């Protein structure tokens, strides 16, 4: 198995509004993928 | 108190809890964002507002998300520009494509983009990327140039699980990549 | 797999996954279907569509609801139409009023109305409620005369506690409700 | 503490569409009174 790990402190209450909306992006340019999500689980708590 | 958890382990052809943009589909039990073809964008949403932070008691959710994707390209050398999980207002809708990945307009920070994106960016963009020209995963807060970017090695054609949590509590956003071998 | 969860312990004023129809409005922590007033409808639904059946496979989905309400009328000689928890098509708008509750509009079995409803019914309509024209919690299909009724009586001001569940293995719809006194 | 149970079979595919939303309904005539919603909590699950 190999994996990355990444951490960053970001103040979520200043930089997004209080209801949003959560989704996957992708693009290709001259050079180009085929992008493919296969499953998506998602939990979050308030107060 | 609110809380709010969903999970789908095969998408259904009429999966009408997803708002798509672009050419973003479904189709064989996968969501497919781009087919590979040149000068593309797809997006997906679920369709339900999230409640993130209270106005009133000024308290910020926890969440914990966890997805599988693969890239599929022709080779190793032939990869563009890459793929991100993002958390944006409402209305959201594309913005520039190629290098901005459907959801930034611009390298310099933009307050009113109002966008945290966690990217999987496979082409270095001059203007912005690490100069190491090394494809990598990077945090986003409006704007294309990262806060903080780690060089990852793409495995074409593999399924990579991810796992990204914020924990209220430290602000700490943390995103984990696996492969299986 | 699809799963789906959800759980509101208290109602924002700008309660965005929720969809408003007639009187209904949030208000001071609390969802107002309607208020003491004469001759008025109210719909409150949560505004994600949920995978209930795949045509597919042929699977149907296990779910439960539990939630809190309270009935406040004048006098225990005074009180109508009633209040249900219902399921409906995603493009659901409310239908006749008064004793027809906001969700069908016949006592006669309408395939198009494709709805099911648990009612708790405070007014008597002779036309197709229970002949003993007490008070009582039904299951409606299709149609605003109940399959199954059982008596029940209003505790006025009271809150009462309903959990409803549906097991998919057996098509079995149950329905309690708990009065803490 | 007093409860009340009903139970009734009920062919939900054969009643329902594939894709549904729930909610709640209520409504007064000559004879009126307040409704409402105090918590709300949902669990689903398909295959
Ligand atoms: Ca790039
Ligand atoms: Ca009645
Ligand atoms: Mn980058
Ligand atoms: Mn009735």
């Amino acid at each position: 198995v190999t994996s990355y790990t990444l951490n960053e402190v970001v103040p979520l209450k200043d930089v997004v509004p209080e209801w949003v909306r959560i989704g996957f992006s992708a693009t290709t340019g001259a050079e180009f993928a085929a992008q493919e999500v296969h499953s998506w689980s998602f939990n979050s708590q308030l107060g | 108190t609110e809380t709010t958890s969903f999970s789908i382990t095969k998408f259904s052809p009429d999966q009408q809890n997803l708002i798509f943009q672009g050419d973003g589909y479904t189709t064989k039990g996968k969501l497919t964002l781009t087919k590979a073809v040149k000068s593309t964008v797809g997006r997906a949403l679920y369709s339900t507002p999230i409640h993130i932070w209270d106005r009133d008691t000024g308290n910020v959710a926890n969440f914990v998300t966890s997805f599988t994707f693969v890239i599929d390209a022709p080779s190793s050398y032939n990869v563009a520009d890459g793929f991100t999980f993002f958390i944006a207002p409402v209305d959201t809708k594309p913005q520039t494509g190629g290098g901005y990945l459907g959801v930034f307009n611009s390298k310099e920070y933009d307050k009113t983009s109002q966008t945290v994106a966690v990217e999987f960016d496979t082409f270095y963009n001059a203007a912005w990327d690490p100069s190491n020209k090394e494809r990598h995963i990077g945090i986003d807060v409006n704007s294309i140039k990262s806060v903080n970017t780690k060089s990852w090695n793409l495995q074409n054609g593999e399924r990579a699980n991810v796992v990204i949590a914020f924990n209220a509590a430290t602000n700490v956003l943390t995103v984990t990549l696996t492969y299986p071998n």
